[PDB]
């Protein structure tokens, strides 16, 4: 069932190595038997280093190993998927997701991210997690939002629990967290922008795993945010969540998208800036949104264009980017100088 | 893999000594081979001193031991102060690098339930019940007496009014008001041939 022929070096190459020292005119059978003899000693020593590492008990052979070799009819009532024990464990998980004590919070987060083999307090868990997402979208409460979104983050990093089959009741809750109207209070929309940042960051963590298949991920979320950006007369939370989600998709994504949207969204800027009579909620909202997305979009064209001619680059970017685009280009040159 | 950085640290020492020499260029594989030769020279010192200070019944290799070792290993030690003028006085010492950490975690369930049960050994840590043990789910008691018979009687009332609505709109219908097919469509009279066999029949 096996045949072990002799691994014999080509003797002409051996004569090349030999007469590299300039020996003589060599006949073949000499170097043939030389390769034979050296192959015997090599394969003997190979068995020997195998005896080494099969008592050092590793199946990989290092240089050091050979160095040491060189010392020579009513049915029965049902039963759930849970145990009572692990469903009470699940209740601990849920009320720690409620948990005010941040120690209990982080305990829950680690318990999510590092319980592999759990898999069975899967979807039911995640399913009316998503239902709680919908109900608290109605309730419009940022604390439940941040708790669930860090919960989804910790769900995303528990490496065994594969997402695939159970994806499709989770991602829309993320995007509903992205879109709009996270309005606890009008002076307190501030944390919601960071919520959207974190959410789009989570989407970026999603998108690197699943769009090999059916392209729900890339094609649907991109066209979603595309036509969402097209949606005129919408609140700027929608615009921020859309453009932030497109920002999280990557360098070349923005290179495609904000190539016309550079000056088109600059037109949106100077529709907002030097714009209305008075709506300072929307003014301050859209203004810091445009500023954030400006200097967050900046490293694309910084990697794309050289940082010359900031007066021309503002003309190349409809003026309002100038010189905040130029200041971000100075910051990018400083970050390059840090390297 | 993680062993390798000390070997490349020795390569850094090699480059430092070449800088003290003054070679602008080099042959890289020869440099690393010389580095291997250096670490084998270190280990050769160590083997020599190892088997040499076992000639005492005690272990600790002292200074003159290593003196006789290096003279045994062929070196004029008299240049060692003078080489100090080259060594710690013309080459800057490089620093080491080791970035070790112990991360934090917390997975607090509340179940131990057997500290050192019958196989008693007070050197372990019982995991939980949340992973190891299991349970059983019956999940449906529903035994609320008056509520139960409320359910049953309400359902009987439902089937009453259902069949009433069905044969109401089905058969001959006469009303209470005019044209109540919605609210009260009473079945009209059959009258049939033999009443007594019907009305006196259990």
């Amino acid at each position: 069932k096996l045949k072990l022929s002799n691994t014999v070096l080509p003797s002409e190459s051996m004569k090349v190595v030999a007469e590299s020292m300039g020996i003589a005119q060599i006949q073949e059978e000499t170097c043939q038997l030389l390769t034979d003899e050296v192959s015997y000693r090599i394969k003997e020593i190979a068995q020997d280093a195998l005896k080494f590492m099969h008592m050092g008990k590793r199946q990989k052979l290092t240089t050091s190993d050979i160095d040491y070799a060189l010392k020579l009819x009513x049915x029965x009532x049902x039963x759930x998927x849970x145990s009572v024990e692990q469903q009470l464990y699940y209740k601990e998980i849920t009320e720690a997701c409620v948990g005010s004590c941040e120690a209990k919070r982080a305990e829950a987060l680690q318990s999510i991210a590092t319980d592999p083999g759990l898999y069975q307090m899967l979807p039911r868990f995640s399913t009316f997690i998503s239902e709680g997402v919908r109900v608290n979208v109605v309730q419009n409460n940022l604390a439940l939002l941040i708790y669930l979104m860090r919960m989804v983050k910790a769900l995303m990093d528990n490496p065994t629990l594969y997402l695939e089959k159970y994806v499709h009741e989770l991602i829309p809750a993320v995007m509903t967290c992205i879109v709009s109207r996270q309005l606890c209070l009008r002076p307190d929309v501030d944390n919601h922008w960071a919520l959207r940042d974190f959410a789009a960051r989570l989407v970026a963590q999603i998108c690197k795993h699943f769009s090999t298949t059916t392209n729900n991920i890339q094609s649907r979320i991109t066209k979603t945010f595309t036509k969402s950006w097209v949606d005129e007369k919408t609140p700027w939370t929608t615009r921020y969540g859309s453009i932030a989600g497109l920002a999280e998709l990557g360098h070349d994504v923005i290179k495609t998208l904000i190539l016309p949207r550079l000056q088109q969204e600059g037109e949106r800027i100077r529709s907002v800036l030097d714009g209305p009579v008075l709506s300072n909620i929307d003014r301050i909202g859209a203004d810091h949104v445009q500023s954030l997305l400006l200097k967050h979009c900046a490293p694309v064209l910084a990697k794309l264009r050289p940082p010359p001619d900031n007066q021309d680059a503002y003309r190349a970017e409809f003026g309002s980017l100038g010189p905040l685009l130029c200041s971000q280009v100075v910051k990018a040159r400083a970050q390059a100088a840090l390297q | 893999n993680y062993h390798l950085a000390r070997r490349r640290t020795l390569q850094v020492v090699v480059s430092s000594l070449l800088t003290e020499a003054g070679f602008e260029s080099a042959e890289k594989a020869s440099v690393e081979t010389l580095t291997e030769m250096l670490q084998s020279y270190i280990s050769e010192i160590g083997r020599s001193a190892k088997s040499y200070c076992e000639h005492t019944a005690r272990t600790q290799p002292t200074l003159s031991d290593i003196v006789v070792t290096l003279v045994e290993m062929g070196f004029n030690v008299d240049t060692l102060p003078a080489y100090a003028k080259r060594s710690q006085r013309m080459v800057i010492t490089x620093x080491x690098x080791x970035x070790x950490x112990x991360x934090x975690x917390x997975x607090x369930x509340x179940x131990x339930x057997x500290x050192x049960x019958x196989x008693x050994x007070x050197x372990x840590x019982x995991x939980x019940x949340x992973x190891x043990x299991x349970x059983x789910x019956x999940x449906x008691x529903x035994x609320x007496y008056q509520v139960l018979r409320e359910k049953a009687a309400s359902q009987r009332r439902d089937v009453e009014r259902a069949l009433t609505r069905f044969m109401a709109k089905t058969g001959e219908t006469q009303s209470l008001f005019k044209d109540d097919v919605s609210t009260f469509p009473l079945i009209a009279a059959r009258p049939f041939t033999i009443p007594y066999l019907t009305a006196l029949l259990p």
